[PDB]
């Protein structure tokens, strides 16, 4: 008995789901926020 | 303790909470400091009495420094996971709320030293407005810290 | 192909160095013939020499490799001078070595 | 605990095989066998089959609903030709009950016969996508495997190779949904696009 | 360009994760964990069959109606002036708008071929299945896509057919024959639709 | 019998794609038509009344979309087949994407319609014949998609 | 025979035969029919002979068409998985270059059509350009009938 | 023999030899094409003569012509994997620089005959550098040929 | 020890905290050296005076040098791998804001010598905000080298 | 030996040392080809000495095409992993550093050309600017070689 | 010793070190090289005085140049995953910190020859600029020199 395996949980593509997707979501509404501050018109 | 990998949300906590706090004292510091020297061209007497929102930016600043020394100083090897998490949310929800921060103290501070030169009149009204866009960042603390000492 | 690469590289680099030779040679005979400033100025005449004939010499290596590109486009139209056209099994000697010999005569000078 | 192994006659090892837990259901009783297994360090296993292609694993219990029932994982190396490999399969498992055969499929517990392959839930009760199926739906015998290691054809050194996980990044669930919200996701950024970009005049007569 | 950066900033980022995802799968051993069979046996045949159905109709009509407002602009912009276009110049809404009958007329055949089974393991979904479930999804992407791009072709010639008209009368009926060869794409589009839908059967 | 338990995601999100890509079209047509009304009625106030015919003409591609949305919503159930699901999905799409090409394709002409009806009044039995050979697009966005459902 | 997924390679080649081909279609004509009615207003006697760019174009259409018709009726229900690869690269080869042809024929087809309007002297010289652009899409009909048909 | 999907990459070193090698020679054709149109106006002689970049974008044409029929004809059921990535190579070499022949014509062939107009000194040395244009294409095919007969 | 592959964000963080801090005092170089330019034709003596953003941009690579070396005499053959997260969490803290701290000496170094060229009371204003822009760099040490000590 | 996927690499080092070479190439070509248009409406005299920059964007193209001789020769069925990754960096140092030295060749050849049209005197100088250029595409090769001899 | 994919780190550490630092090295030249050819036509005298920037960027190409082959000199079949990554640490340290001293000597080496011209006493400032723009791809070298000898 050796080198058994590393224990990855049966709910991998359920976190790949909603750990992935997410934090793209969630990356964008920052950037694109983030861009329509950083230029704004004060004129 | 907690899985191996778990370390590595607590030290990003620890830098998203100085990278984006700084990040937002960049752009408060810099979209102000021009309409500084937009300033000085035209009335010489204001330099002292027109770096208020600069010196307001700075402490966006110091707000990302104290949660990062916090969480460095919480930081362990071996965290639980749930431990390690909420250090990553204390981390975010104070540089992007100071970078927040720092963006309205940036575009009010800019405009206000312009109006300020042709109207010292909105000099008292020009600080009202910015206490609004500095304490964005103060409500970022009581959410880094409520959730760090967790 | 691979001894053809090892032995005509470096002959045509001893070549260059030749090249490069006989004329540093002239500027001694053309000297003969007739402080601060004169450090970065002849900082630049020599460096610019050195550096300078590596990329020289480098651009002695293409006279070799050029004619390694003369040697394969020759065979592709030798391949086809020697095989599409005169590969025919009944009407060859016509009107499809016409064609091709003329492609042999004519397009290859291009 | 570790593992039950079938050692060879001649010098190398066979097939071995691990769970944590390791649990059996006829009709409504549920019994655990994973003392019973992996730290009782006796097994009769009568026949372990091997040939290089096919190799048999043959567990019996001899204290279990009523009477001496045995196990079967039937494993198989084919040959492959669309990834030119050598593709293990679990093909079948058979428990034995009085004279009959409960026949599960297994599809899917496949890998390349280098690895080893790992899973956490091969429980039988077809839910959504669990990877045991009996033939018959309403089936009396039902097991679960809340670990899993097994290896054939490749064992070396008396320890497993690489793992070859059932996990994955996508399960056909996700990657058809994602696939059709993709698709129209990119049909809303274009009717997005084009409501965002109608600017009114400025001026009135 | 604003909005542009952002399909420019995610598919230059999505073709970096995909090729750096691509030299880490073929550079430990991973590359049995691809498995493109999986990809197109597990999912389903219908996912791809009901989809050509919807791409048929649908993806004609947005060059029908792209067709018809570059040239609608136009109808009514030189008919300020000259009013006399509203009647000759009909006909250019009419060839954009009869390649829209040409997805309507090919997405009523593919849903016809369309029926249901009982397997649910890709060994029990023979190959008679399967390439019945793509078929529907390629003639139904060829009878969408060649008609969006016919719609927008006899659209453009729709267009400055309607200005040619507004400065001379008798130039309208020799510039119509450029419209033909734009609409005779959409007739190229469901030659291949049924062509791809001929020898296909479900179930 | 019985399929997948997330088979039902399908039909659904066609129920919802015949709802948001036919008012994203008949917005664009209430839009950018109804911009052009405003720039038409300081000028010629009279046909106020006579120029909101492209604006309910992309009123009905809305209730294009409606109807199927009711008719997928009624055929949903615990435990649908994929056949069964994709068939609205494939209903979905081809209601709404056609729903929101004709929304453009009335807001476009309605726009430069009217503002051209106001110059010429003889534009006006012009503009609104182009306007039903957008708007019948729309139609055919329901019959391949109650041809489906119904299926 | 073959597995069961191979024939999608096979529809995939079949349609993108016809679109990318169509496309090229679509482009050769918008594009230079719009010069051909911008033609006709200044010199109304070249409308009828200018239409040759788009005929040509119409032949990038009928290059996409032939293949298509060669490949779908290829098809079987489980064809073998070499042949379906080749019939995927069959479809790309004629449609990208006609694809190709597309945005070769419309750039000239529109420029030479303005110079025939200022001079015509131009038509001689215009439509040997347009058999240049013209083989661009003959060269891909003849690679996709070498790899369709083995 | 090979994997079943060996193929695959031998079919995509055809395509890719031809659809890259049709979009090089469709923009040296387009680009220069527009560029005859502005010449011929002013300059109505050289309108023969100015058509030697629009047949040097033409041989570019060619040149993928001759590695994608040696493809086709190389291609077999069973190739090796090693055979079928060499082709491969093949057909992204002489097509993405045929690309960038093709490119590298039409800027300086349009910026030639827009200068031939204007001084007939210009036509000798245009050519000269159209002719360092197109050996960038020829230095594809000869890679292309010893990469594809091991 | 760890496992193999825990170097790799060891070494990462001794690249970020060199690659994000040099472009950092890269653009404070480059941007307000624009400014040095512009003023001089004008204003010819204040230009050793006005050199002062260049080389207080200068400290902030030296900011990440610091934090450069230290992670790197601090790396062996299989650490743990919660001790190579701190010090990817150091190098990404110090040069991503003092990469914050570049813009800011940018615009303010650029914009202050524009407004110093006019009139030269602004000389002690605007190096009163450099200290200000700097200080984040400086902030961006006390939380990088409090995190790789544990 | 070694396994089926890694003659693929060595492969793609084949042709990224040509058609990234191949680029920069194309692109110094081209865009100091524009140059010697506007050179040559006013100074028709300075042709022949106005080659001198579109011929060293052309020792880009044969520093590309000397590798990829070098790396399809080495090419065998069954090489190792360490040879095959040794030739894939080998293409990237001479493409992409060669696309560099095109890229800087073609702005000092478009700049120096229209500089040395209105005074001749440039022309000593715009020699020496274009050899740091060229230069670049060297030290792409001496480490392009040095890695395929291993 | 190690694992057979091991080396493709440590080529990559010798490979972007040199297209990375000649990327930049070839901005600094083009950006200053277009400065050098537009004071040259009013100031002819400083063209020798003035390819300053361009020699001081052409260090930054050495500087990836001596770290390529200390990288090359270390490879060697299967060596071990901490020593491969030590060296794609290193390399990326010298490129991209070599690309941000690429950008900043570009920038005010054009800015700066735009006013040397007009005024000649910036030539001692300019220069002066110059080598805090040139000692951020030197810290680039004690950075990568002490990751790839460990
Ligand atoms: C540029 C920056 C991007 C940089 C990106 C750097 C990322 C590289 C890290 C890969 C290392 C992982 C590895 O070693 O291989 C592993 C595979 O895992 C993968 O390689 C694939 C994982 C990513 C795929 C997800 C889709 C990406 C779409 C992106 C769309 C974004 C669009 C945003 C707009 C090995 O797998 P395994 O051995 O089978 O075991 C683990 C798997 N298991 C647990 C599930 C069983
Ligand atoms: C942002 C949010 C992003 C969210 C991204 C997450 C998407 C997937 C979410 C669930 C994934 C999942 O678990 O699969 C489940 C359903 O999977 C689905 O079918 C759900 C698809 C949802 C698509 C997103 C809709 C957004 C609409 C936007 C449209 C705009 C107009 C089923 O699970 P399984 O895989 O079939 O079971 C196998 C069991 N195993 C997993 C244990 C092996
Ligand atoms: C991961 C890595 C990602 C990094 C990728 C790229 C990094 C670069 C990003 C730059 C993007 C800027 C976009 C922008 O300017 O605002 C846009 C608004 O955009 C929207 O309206 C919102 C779009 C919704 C997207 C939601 C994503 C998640 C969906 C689930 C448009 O701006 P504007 O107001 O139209 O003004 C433009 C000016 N103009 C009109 C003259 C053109
Ligand atoms: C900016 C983007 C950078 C951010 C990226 C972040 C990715 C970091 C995620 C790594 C986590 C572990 C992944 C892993 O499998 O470890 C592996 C180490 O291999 C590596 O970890 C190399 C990391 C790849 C990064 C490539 C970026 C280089 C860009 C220039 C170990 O693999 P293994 O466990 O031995 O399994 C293989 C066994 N087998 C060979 C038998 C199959
Ligand atoms: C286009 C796509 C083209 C894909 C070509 C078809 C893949 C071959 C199909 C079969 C297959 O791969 O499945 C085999 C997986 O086999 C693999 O291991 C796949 C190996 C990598 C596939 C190469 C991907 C290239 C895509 C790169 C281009 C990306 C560009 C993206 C744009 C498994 O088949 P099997 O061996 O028969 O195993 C069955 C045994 N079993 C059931 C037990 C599993
Ligand atoms: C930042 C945004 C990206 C965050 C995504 C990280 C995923 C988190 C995660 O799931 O951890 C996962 C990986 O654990 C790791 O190995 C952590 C890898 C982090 C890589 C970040 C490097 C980017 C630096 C860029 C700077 C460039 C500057 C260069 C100039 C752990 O989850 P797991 O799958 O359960 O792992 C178990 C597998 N195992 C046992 C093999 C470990
Ligand atoms: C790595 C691997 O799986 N090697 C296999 C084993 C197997 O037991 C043996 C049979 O003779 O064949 C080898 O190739
Ligand atoms: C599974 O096995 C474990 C052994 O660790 C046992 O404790 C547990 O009770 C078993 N599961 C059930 C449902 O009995
Ligand atoms: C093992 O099982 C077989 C199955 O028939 C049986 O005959 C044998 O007696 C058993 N032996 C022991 C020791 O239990
Ligand atoms: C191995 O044994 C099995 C037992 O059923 C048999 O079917 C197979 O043919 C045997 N193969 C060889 C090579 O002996
Ligand atoms: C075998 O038969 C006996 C006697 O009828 C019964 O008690 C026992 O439950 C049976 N075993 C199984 C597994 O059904
Ligand atoms: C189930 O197992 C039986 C064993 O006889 C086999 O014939 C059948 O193909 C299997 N079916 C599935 C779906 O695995």
């Amino acid at each position: 008995t050796y080198n058994l395996a590393y224990k990855y949980n049966f709910e991998y593509p359920v976190v790949f789901n909603l750990v992935l997707w997410i934090m793209i979501g969630l990356a964008l509404t920052l950037i694109v926020t983030c861009y329509n501050i950083w230029n704004m018109d004060p004129g | 303790n907690g899985p191996e990998y778990a370390s590595f949300f607590a030290v990003m906590g620890a830098s998203a909470a100085m990278v984006f706090s700084a990040l937002g004292a960049a752009y408060g510091t810099a979209k102000s400091g021009t309409g500084i020297a937009a300033m000085s061209v035209m009335r010489p007497e204001m330099i002292m009495k027109s770096i208020i929102p600069v010196v307001m930016a700075g402490i966006i600043a110091i707000y990302g420094l104290v949660v990062a020394v916090l969480i460095a100083n919480s930081l362990n090897d071996g965290i639980s996971l749930y431990r390690s998490f909420l250090q990553l949310g204390a981390g975010l929800s104070v540089g992007l709320s100071g970078l927040a921060a720092g963006f309205a103290i940036g575009i009010v501070g800019d405009a206000g030293v312009r109006g300020t030169a042709q109207q010292p009149r909105l000099f008292v009204g020009m600080i009202l407005i910015l206490i609004f866009a500095e304490v964005l960042g103060l409500y970022g603390l009581i959410v880094a810290l409520i959730l760090s000492t967790k | 192909l691979t001894f053809l690469n090892s032995f005509k590289m470096k002959m045509s680099v001893i070549l260059g160095i030749i090249h490069m030779l006989f004329g540093v040679s002239l500027s001694l005979f053309n000297h003969t013939y007739f402080f601060g400033d004169t450090m970065v100025h002849q900082a630049i005449h020599t460096i610019e020499y050195c550096l300078g004939c590596i990329s020289n010499t480098a651009s002695y290596l293409r006279l070799w490799a050029l004619s390694l590109a003369h040697a394969q486009l020759s065979e592709v139209l030798w391949t086809m001078v020697i095989h599409i056209g005169l590969k025919v099994k009944s009407l060859a000697g016509g009107l499809a070595l016409f064609f091709i010999f003329a492609a042999f005569a004519t397009l290859t000078v291009a | 605990m570790n593992v039950p192994v079938s050692y060879n006659d001649s010098y190398d090892t066979r097939i071995l095989f691990w769970a944590q837990n390791f649990s059996v259901a006829y009709g409504e009783h549920w019994e655990d066998l994973t003392s019973r297994t992996f730290g009782v360090q006796d097994l009769n296993l009568t026949g372990s089959f091997w040939n290089d292609t096919v190799a048999r694993l043959v567990l019996t219990y001899d204290s279990l609903f009523g009477t001496m029932v045995t196990f079967k994982f039937i494993l198989a190396n084919s040959y492959y030709s669309v990834s030119a490999r050598h593709w293990f399969t679990l093909e079948n498992l058979e428990i034995h009950s009085n004279g009959s055969v409960a026949y599960f499929n297994a599809s899917q517990v496949t890998g390349p016969s280098i690895y080893s392959f790992h899973c956490e839930h091969v429980s039988s009760e077809n839910e959504d996508g669990n990877l045991l199926v009996p033939d018959t739906q309403p089936s009396l015998w039902q097991m679960t495997f809340r670990d899993f290691q097994i290896q054939a054809f490749n064992v070396t050194d008396k320890k497993f190779s690489y793992a070859s996980d059932c996990a994955g990044f996508f399960s056909p669930g996700i990657w058809m949904g994602l696939l059709t919200s993709l698709f129209m996701l990119f049909i809303f950024t274009y009717g997005l696009h084009m409501i965002l970009s109608l600017k009114t005049m400025d001026r009135f007569d | 360009t604003g909005l542009v950066l952002l399909y420019s900033g995610v598919f230059v980022a999505f073709w970096a994760c995909l090729l750096v995802v691509g030299i880490c799968y073929t550079i430990f051993d991973l590359g049995f964990r691809f498995d493109v069979a999986w990809f197109l046996t597990e999912t389903s045949p219908f996912m791809w069959s009901n989809l050509g159905i919807g791409l048929a109709i649908s993806l004609s009509v947005v060059g029908a109606a792209w067709g018809i407002y570059i040239t609608g602009s136009s109808i009514i912009g030189g008919g300020v002036k000259a009013p006399r276009i509203k009647t000759k110049n009909l006909v250019s809404i009419i060839f954009c708008e009869a390649v829209a009958i040409y997805g309507i007329i090919m997405a009523i055949v593919i849903s016809n071929m369309a029926e249901p089974f009982s397997a649910t393991d890709p060994k029990a979904i023979g190959h008679r299945n399967y390439h019945a479930g793509y078929s529907m999804f390629g003639a139904g992407l060829t009878v969408g896509l060649s008609n969006l791009f016919c719609g927008v072709c006899v659209g453009i010639v729709g267009s400055g057919a309607a200005l040619a008209d507004a400065q001379n009368p008798s130039l309208f009926v020799k510039i119509l024959i450029v419209e033909i060869f734009g609409s005779a794409i959409g007739l190229f589009g469901v030659i291949v639709a049924i062509l791809q839908t001929s020898r296909v059967k479900m179930g």
